[PDB]
RNA sequence: UCAUAUAGAAGAACUAAUGUUAGUAUAAGUAACAUGAAAACAUUCUCCUCCGCAUAAGCCUGCGUCAGAUCUGACAAUUAACAGCCCAAUAUCUACAAUCAACCAACAAGUUAUUACCCUCACUGUCAACCCAACCAGGCAUGCUCAUAAGGAAAGGUUAAAAAAAGUAAAAGGAACUCGGCAAAUCUUACCCCGCCUGUUUACCAAAAACAUCACCUCUAGCAUCACCAGUAUUAGAGGCACCGCCUCCUUAAAUAGGCUCCACGAGGGUUCAGCUGUCUCUUACUUUUAACCAGUGAAAUUGACCUGCCCGUGAGGCGGGCAUAACACAGCAAGACGAAGACCCUAUGGAGCUUUAAUUUAUUAAUGCAAAACCUGCAUUAAAAAUUUCGGUUGGGGCGACCUCGGAGCAGAACCCAACCUCCGAGGCUAAGACUUCACCAGUCAAAGCGAAGAUCCAAUAACUUGACCAACGGAACAAGUUACCCUAGGGCAAUCCUAU
RNA sequence: GCUAAACCUAGCCCCAAACCCCCACCUUACUACCACAACUUAGCCAAACCAUUUACAUAAAGUAUAGGCGAUAGAAAUUGAUGGCGCAAUAGAUAUAGUACCGCAAGGGAAAGACAAGCAUAAUAUAGCAAGGACUAACCCCUAUACCUUCUGCAUAAUGAAUUAACUAGAAAUAACUUUGCAAGGAGAGCCAAAGCUAAGACCCCCGAAACCAGACGAGCUACCUAAGAACAGCUAAAAGAGCACACCCGUCUAUGUAGCAAAAUAGUGGGAAGAUUUAUAGGUAGAGGCGACAAACCUACCGAGCCUGGUGAUAGCUGGUUGUCCAAGAUAGA
């Protein structure tokens, strides 16, 4: 026979059933949408059509990402977007010799990077290309708020990204105690990443930590019906009151 | 090499034949030296009551009148239970008409079961 | 050649020859005289004349070549300056 | 494989423990060095190689005395056990230690040179040119690992400005600090080279047989 | 001679082809997935 | 749609794939199997066993009763003291063997003090003629009985043919048998080759002269907590060799057989003395199983159909020409029905290997060298280690060796064409009617007039005008050899020179 | 006359629509009850080898483009979007069932329910592909070298068939030809058009390797190793891989047996039998890997490379087959 619904469109489905469908639509929406992580690897295609040389006509060009394997072992630093390239290459760059297997690795560093909105010195694992986009983005803490889930691509970035902008949206005085005046500095110079707090709790999490903190969120000792029918008999006998 | 019958005390070696119980429970623990240790309170004292003097018997006679079928809900239990107590009450903060709001000082507790039939 | 395609099911045309023949609409296809480039200082002038020359292809040749090539390239084209437009057309044919 | 080694004892004592022979295999399960299997039940005496090493909440140089130099299955040499104060310890005996003698362990670097007898540990440094030790250190307060073997001499070849150049027993010589404490003479059981083992049958008691293969 | 390979012993039985030997690895517990779907009734040994 | 016809469709037709499934045949009522004797069914007798009893392991009700049959159902059972199922924590300790354990002699070197607890016998195995071998002269650990106190039955009945099997006896002779004294009977001797010895190996054709082995020698390695190793140059790993000492003409009557030193040993190989014997000269008798007959139960390979003869000829039960010839069981035999696994030669642009100085690679590792922030990342070079891949054609007798494209002379005497590893030698100006040709194509060849001057394709360098090597296996894989005695699959299989007589 | 022969439905196939559902149990699973962890398809296969390479709505278009520019691969812009000429018990699902049974395991995987052959009634009579011409007459007379497939024809040269019943093997484009519609236009958009277009009709099989690659299952047999156990009478000799010889282990030579008692046994004769011995029990090593006193020996009866499932209907210039009637044309230059 045949399915009512396609294959791939059983997740969405799943999206709306059970514990999945009463997730606030935020989370759902930022779930969901999906986003080209910038180029990394390779040198995009500036314009969306181009003029070839062989016959000489205009035709269209697209940019078609390489893909990337991001060992779990990047989960706990911030690569930047970097990771392995597993492919082939030809031997002597000749299409004519033997098709050879190739893995490419960025080179890894560890080094401390000092978060304001933390006030804390974090030990990291991270390669050349995090330190230039830190550098171009003026600070560990603006690199981690402005960039979008999909470039960083380290649940610790997001959980980081997380603290950060819970930190700025409850205004708590944990910052920096004793100093208020630091606090209102450091707080409103990241004033633009400045979002709720419902939208704040649920920024990075997976979809399992999602379904667990909602459960956690609802979970509940179900009331005793005495309570209840109570409630109701004195609702009935004070109706029968009034008349 | 037989594989569908069922697998129960009687079949492996002594080891196997000893260690496999036969669905009975346990009245104790094995101390030192395969010793056994037998404990008063895991053996189920039965609790039998005084027949005597009783007017009823295992059977019913035919001359009895039909009825309907009306299962206990918890309404009907609390219609007669607690509420008469209310409204007499109610014509002049719950504990006083049986409730029990938490089960941890009673010897019967309802959830979980710590007792058996 | 592929008489069915993997993707969309349909014939499909062998490329190497549309590289190297001219089909006039009306049957008849043109080639180049293989041999006529190269090595052509120690060929007598009449060699190098024969060589240059558009040939045309027999009958197996031809039915062969109108196998390994789909319908498209059958149609009647219409080019602006077509060097061999008057070509397309046989004239005063006895059987 | 769940093989968890046998070498899991911490703490110290001179009973002997309970062998588990390996075959060659490791800890997978394959055979890594070919030739290595079967042959008589062993058991391990913790043989102890810092032979300067003071009792609890004591120091100075301590003076024990030997009780018997028993063979020992495990080594080539001949183990000894040594009361002192208040501790047993198995160490590697010398070749003319008898039941009874006493020996020295120091780590006082005297003004000169003090002769030492020939069971005695010293530091490299008090010793003189010329002498025969066994036990070396590589560095100090590490543990005997050099010349330990049976009926093996090393002598001591110079002295200069905080380290001492010894000759190891296979011809070659390396530097170490004065202050590595070795023991001066030579390893027991001496002329262990001449022992004909006869028969195949021997061998295979040791713990050896016969591999074909070693790809 | 030959023919007599199979010296039966529960406990080699139990332990080289038993349930927890099987959900003890991924592998193991497509066995015991494949013979789900397949129908049997004698899942593991 | 008529309601067998006109149409439209389609899993649309089986004398044949060692086709598949089911039925029944043939060989065949053949091969093979089974129950010690008498009886009064209570019993007695004859004979046999390295067997029996128990635990373990294994199996799971598998000869208990009753009732139906020639196995099905119901009912019943194996009672824990034996065996399993264990342990409160922490520190401390825990040097000396076992061998009747004492003499000698060795080497392979073999639990408690404190703290916490005053609780009692629950749960499971318990049967049998049994398990692994499809049902079985096979396999099956331990304790005790060592010929049995326990357990069993080698002959369904008969007769006493052949051939076969096992055994007993044998006149005279005693290896003349034979490849060989294999088998059997008897118990002795001597040497030679190989290997030092005990041991190990090709489960299912090789137990050896092969492997291992003490002894010797060579090479590598200066050292921590997962092997070597809780080891350290008299140690560890990897190789060669094989203790130790010494060096780097007779035989027979007759004969192609036998005749670095080096004790001991060998189901190793060869030879010899003496004896012994049915091995033989040369077989014979008896017994047992088989056998043949009666009764019960009852297969399998094989089989196109058969109404299934001999001789000669052709190229043989079946054709031809002669001969023979009423039908039918039973027991034998092995000349014929090319009578029903295993080898050998050749082929495949089949498969899998092995070695390489056969081609391609360095992806992985190891060294370096260069950039990257004391270690890892990227690039390059060098090597080992591997990885993928192939084995042109004609042929003495397949191999060796030559040749492989083009051209000229006889075969092919007179249009054209016709083979050769048949016969003899070399070579690597443009435009345009019409035609010829190397038996295809691709290439190749001649050419009036007219106008102007007198060895393929693909690739790279190219503005170009076009250009080249290899492709000589010369219709050309862009770059691949030696070999398979371990191989696997698909398949094919009227004599120049001479011998002799008239 | 037996044996049989017959039957219908139990169900199933392809669509459409609709998004589908008390107790015990991860230890030895189905056991009331104590201190680690998951995160690029290689290759069979084509190129007639093989090495780069090789596929996973309609139209544009098999066009651009890629490619030992070979085999082949191949876009986009834009366009517009309850039923059955199905099976009916060897069919249809493998199904009454993933049960029985086979295997240690992964895994494999059934059958079936409602006067055909073979025989009997009734053995045969010279002689012969078992028939034909016939004959008053069954035989007797004359004629007469079985069938399929493969080799030049084959006497059977070779291969295949005991026999009956059921099931079992020609799927499609490019042109062309025939018949219709319309015809300088055809076609229900895209395509073709110098009589063409649109539609229909006709034509391209089955079984079979050794192999390759991936992921699972296997060391209850055997090779080796580990932990903790067990056995070795008697005599001779006293600390020895000692001698003779039981239990035990092996398997020298001969005979029996060869579908056997046994897919390697039996009887005798033999080697070892306190050791490098033999052996019960649990664990370990996993397939280009393990182990190996090297024999290509052994890794569950078949190992110069296990077994199972998948890619897989692998490929096969090789072998074998290929089914109604009747007629007609129809054969040996060569590169
Ligand atoms: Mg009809
Ligand atoms: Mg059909
Ligand atoms: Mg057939
Ligand atoms: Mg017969
Ligand atoms: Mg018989
Ligand atoms: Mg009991
Ligand atoms: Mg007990
Ligand atoms: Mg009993
Ligand atoms: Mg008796
Ligand atoms: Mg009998
Ligand atoms: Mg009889
Ligand atoms: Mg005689
Ligand atoms: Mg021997
Ligand atoms: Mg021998
Ligand atoms: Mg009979
Ligand atoms: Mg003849
Ligand atoms: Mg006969
Ligand atoms: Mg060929
Ligand atoms: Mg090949
Ligand atoms: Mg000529
Ligand atoms: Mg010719
Ligand atoms: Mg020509
Ligand atoms: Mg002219
Ligand atoms: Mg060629
Ligand atoms: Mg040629
Ligand atoms: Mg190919
Ligand atoms: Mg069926
Ligand atoms: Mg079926
Ligand atoms: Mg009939
Ligand atoms: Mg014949
Ligand atoms: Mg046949
Ligand atoms: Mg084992
Ligand atoms: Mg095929
Ligand atoms: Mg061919
Ligand atoms: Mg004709």
């Amino acid at each position: 026979p045949l399915h009512k619904y396609p294959v791939w469109l059983w997740k969405r489905l799943q999206l709306r059933e059970g514990i999945c469908s009463r997730l606030p639509g935020h989370y759902l929406r930022s779930l969901e949408e999906e986003r080209t992580p910038t180029p990394v690897h390779y040198r995009p295609h500036g314009a969306k059509f181009k003029i070839n040389p062989k016959n000489g006509q205009r035709e269209r060009v697209e940019d078609v990402p390489i893909p990337i394997y991001f060992p779990p072992e990047s989960q706990r630093g911030l690569w930047g977007g970097e990771g392995w390239i597993l492919g082939q290459i030809y031997a002597n760059n000749d299409k004519l010799s033997k098709r050879l297997k190739k893995v490419w690795k960025p080179q890894l560093f560890e080094r401390e990077f000092y978060s304001e909105i933390l006030d804390k010195k974090f030990t990291v694992t991270v390669t050349m290309r995090t330190l230039d986009l830190i550098d171009e983005a003026y600070g560990l803490d603006f690199y981690i708020l402005k960039t979008p889930k999909e470039d960083l691509c380290s649940k610790f970035g997001m959980d980081l990204k997380r603290g950060m902008l819970l930190r700025l949206a409850r205004q708590d005085p944990q910052l920096h105690p004793e100093d208020p005046e630091r606090r209102a500095a450091i707080y409103d110079k990241y004033k633009e990443f400045a979002i709720p707090e419902e939208e704040a709790e649920w920024v990075g999490l997976t979809l399992e930590e999602a379904i667990e903190k909602q459960r956690l969120l609802e979970e509940k000792d179900p009331v005793p019906l005495f309570k209840i029918y109570v409630a109701e008999l004195i609702q009935q006998l004070q109706q029968q009151a009034l008349s | 090499a037989d594989r569908m019958s069922k697998w129960t005390s009687k079949r492996g070696p002594r080891s196997f034949r000893g260690r496999k119980g036969r669905g009975a429970k346990g009245i104790g623990f094995l101390t030192s030296g395969w010793r056994f240790v037998q404990i008063k309170e895991m053996v189920p004292e039965f609790v039998v009551p005084d027949l005597t003097g009783f007017k009823l018997k295992p059977y019913v006679s035919y001359l009895a009148p039909e009825s309907e079928e009306t299962p206990l809900t918890a309404a009907q239990l609390f219609s007669e239970a607690v509420a008469p107590a209310i409204e007499k009450d109610f014509k002049d903060n719950l504990e006083k008409y049986g409730f029990e709001p938490t089960q941890e000082g009673k010897l019967f507790q309802l959830y979980p079961r710590n007792f058996l039939r | 050649l592929t008489y069915f395609s993997a993707r969309k099911g349909k014939r499909k045309t062998v490329k190497a020859v549309i590289d190297r023949f001219l089909r006039l609409h009306c049957g008849l296809w043109v080639r180049r005289k293989a041999g006529y480039k190269k090595k052509l200082w120690k060929k007598t002038p009449a060699r190098k004349k024969r060589l240059r020359e558009f040939v045309f292809c027999n009958k197996t040749q031809s039915k062969l070549l109108d196998k390994m090539t789909t319908s498209f390239w059958k149609r009647r084209n219409w080019y602006v300056d077509d060097p061999y437009q008057k070509y397309h057309d046989r004239t005063n044919l006895k059987v | 494989a769940n093989f968890v080694s046998w070498k899991s004892r911490t703490k110290y004592t001179i009973t002997p423990v309970k062998m588990r022979k390996s075959g060659g295999r490791d800890h997978t399960g394959r055979i890594r060095v070919h030739g290595i299997g079967g042959g008589h039940k062993q058991r391990y005496r913790m043989i102890d190689f810092l032979r300067f090493r003071p009792e609890e909440t004591k120091s100075g140089p301590f003076e024990e005395k030997v009780i018997q130099v028993r063979y020992d299955p495990c080594r080539s040499a001949d183990i000894a056990l040594v009361a002192g104060g208040s501790r047993k310890r198995w160490i590697i005996a010398t070749e003319n230690m008898q039941a009874g003698d006493t020996i020295l362990n120091s780590n006082h670097i005297g003004r000169m040179a003090v002769a030492a007898r020939e069971g005695d540990a010293h530091p490299l440094g008090a010793l003189p040119v010329g002498t025969l030790i066994n036990n070396v250190e590589s560095e100090p307060g590490r543990g005997a690992q050099y010349i330990r073997a049976a009926g093996t001499c090393g002598v001591l070849l110079r002295k200069v400005n905080g380290t001492a150049i010894i000759q190891l027993p296979s011809k070659r010589q390396m530097q170490v600090l004065e202050t590595c404490v070795a023991t001066v003479g030579r390893v027991s059981n001496v002329d262990h080279n001449k022992r004909v083992i006869g028969k195949a049958g021997r061998n295979r008691w040791l713990g050896k047989r016969p591999n074909s293969g070693r790809w | 001679a030959r023919g007599n390979e199979y010296q039966p012993s529960n406990i080699k039985r139990k332990n080289k082809h038993g349930w927890v030997r099987r959900l003890s690895t991924p592998a193991g517990v497509q066995v015991i997935l494949r013979r789900m779907l397949k129908g049997r009734k004698s899942l593991s040994h």
